[PDB]
């Protein structure tokens, strides 16, 4: 049955996160073995996915379909904490390169076709340890794809080959994120 | 430098004919409403929420309405009383739980819940009187560990109204000084001599504005246009918003309040300028 507001919980032996500070409806609901969907209208901002909640540099499995119309994303979407870290592995977006105006950086070759290394500093924002200040991370594609796969384990390693500490895993999903936006998305990881 | 962020947060709840929480949010003028006050609080389990006879019936839906529409709303507390006072960290404690579970995410069956279901998106501290044995130290750091992102939760907007004159009375600089304040709105309209509009404030927001980096600062103005710290909307365009952008961490402009805005449309004007 659908929700609404933010929740956690397991759903099939799969770790699902959904939170969203409020603005608009969006309205979440789980499917069977790995399967998820999101609709929404008018968002402030919202994450969505399902995966592992102590979770491993977990080979990703995931098929869909993504369609904002407007800025959302697509990503192998996870956390660390000591350091608090927030990384995205950016597969596809709608209307906004969510590294519009960062120094170009990059790249790194993973599972087929290739990506892109940024990272930003977020000051006295809200996270999954309350307000800290962390960097957040991304893997973002110069080609968009809905579906494939995202072997997570190169793309830590590459980005600790160069400046930039991980920490503990706290949990990784295929996140469907909104951000001040309408549209659609049924994700599946495995 | 970094400048125009469109956010201007006004104050509600000092005058019932102001109008509902609702009708100030659907005036499309704010990007924050805050509650104002919880007037009442400290060593025992008293607590009141002054919303100054408003209809308290309606608020909760109206929260609500106001999230989904983009506007979040918090809750002040203290005002210019000295109803209140949070001399320990047991003090603190329990004014987090109260807070918590009256208004935001939590539920114990021997705490009401004024606002239903509703929960509120963050906390003002409006410290008028205080001490250094005050603990809203403890307070913010507690709120603080409920901004949440990608978790079961929501963000919440940890925030300080203090008086234009810098530095700060010791019970604001201790709780400041935890460094995870959001945002802190300086009142540059009230008659304090050597710190208003007509006097000081360029130079209070100079100090105020280095001294927390981390912080996004509010400039903090009258909608009363009968008050001498009431500044002409040409002035604010041409003097107030462009001097208090030249910082980085500007992030805004306060209203006092929703039943003066009503008054005059301040806001109309001053969005555009924020
Ligand atoms: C303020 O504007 C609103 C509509 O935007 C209008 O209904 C109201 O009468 C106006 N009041 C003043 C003081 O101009
Ligand atoms: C405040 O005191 C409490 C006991 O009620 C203690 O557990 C807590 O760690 C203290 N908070 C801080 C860090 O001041």
């Amino acid at each position: 049955q659908s929700i609404t507001t933010s929740q956690t919980g397991t759903n099939n032996g799969y770790y699902y996160s959904f939170w969203t500070n409020g603005g608009g409806e969006v309205t979440y609901t789980n499917g069977d073995n790995g399967e998820y969907s999101v609709t929404w209208v008018d968002c402030g901002d919202f994450t969505s996915g399902k995966g592992w909640n102590p979770a491993n540099a977990q080979t990703v499995t995931y098929s869909g379909e993504f369609n904002p119309s407007g800025n959302a994303y697509l990503a192998v979407y996870g956390w660390t904490t000591d350091p608090l870290v927030e990384y995205y592995i950016l597969e596809s977006y709608g209307t906004y390169n969510p590294s519009s105006g960062l120094t170009s950086l990059g790249q790194v070759t993973s599972d087929g076709g290739t990506y892109d290394i940024y990272s930003t500093q977020r000051v006295n924002q809200p996270s999954i340890e309350g307000t800290s200040t962390f960097n957040q991370y991304w893997s973002v594609r110069t080609e968009k794809r809905v579906g494939g796969t995202v072997t997570t384990a190169n793309h830590f390693a590459a980005w600790k080959a160069l400046g930039l500490e991980m920490g503990t895993y706290n949990y990784m999903i295929v996140s469907t994120e909104g951000y001040e936006s309408s549209g659609s998305s049924t994700i599946t990881v495995s | 430098a970094g400048g125009k962020t469109g956010q201007v947060t006004v104050f509600w709840g000092r005058n019932k004919a102001e109008g509902s929480l609702r009708e100030a949010c659907d005036s499309g003028m704010y990007t924050m409403v805050t509650m104002s006050f919880l007037d009442v609080f400290g060593a025992n389990g008293k607590y009141h929420l002054d919303l100054s006879g408003h209809d308290l019936s309606s608020v909760g839906a109206d929260i609500k309405h106001c999230q989904s529409k983009g506007v979040p709303v918090s809750l002040s507390i203290g005002g210019y009383g000295t109803g209140y006072s949070l001399p320990s960290n047991r003090s603190a404690l329990d004014l987090f739980d109260h807070l918590w579970n009256s208004y935001f995410g939590g539920s114990k069956p021997s705490v009401p819940r004024p606002f239903g279901d509703a929960w509120l998106d963050g906390v003002d501290l409006f410290l008028e009187h205080g001490t250094p044995a005050d603990r809203y130290d403890v307070l913010a750091l507690e709120l603080a560990k409920h901004n949440i992102r990608g978790g079961p939760g929501k963000p919440l907007h940890l925030t300080a109204t203090v008086r234009c004159g810098y530095p700060p009375a010791a019970h604001v600089g201790r709780a400041l000084a935890t460094g995870i304040f959001e945002r802190v709105h300086v009142r540059t309209y009230e008659s304090d001599k050597w710190c208003n509009q007509n006097l000081g404030w360029e130079g209070s927001w100079d100090k105020w504005t280095a001294a927390y980096p981390a912080t996004r600062f509010y400039v903090g103005l009258t909608a009363d246009d009968k008050s001498h710290q009431w500044v002409h909307p040409k002035n604010v365009y041409y003097g107030v918003a462009p001097v208090a952008q030249k910082k980085d961490n500007y992030g805004g402009i306060m209203l006092w309040d929703r039943y003066f805005d009503k008054q005059t449309n301040y806001s109309s004007l001053i969005k555009y300028y924020a």
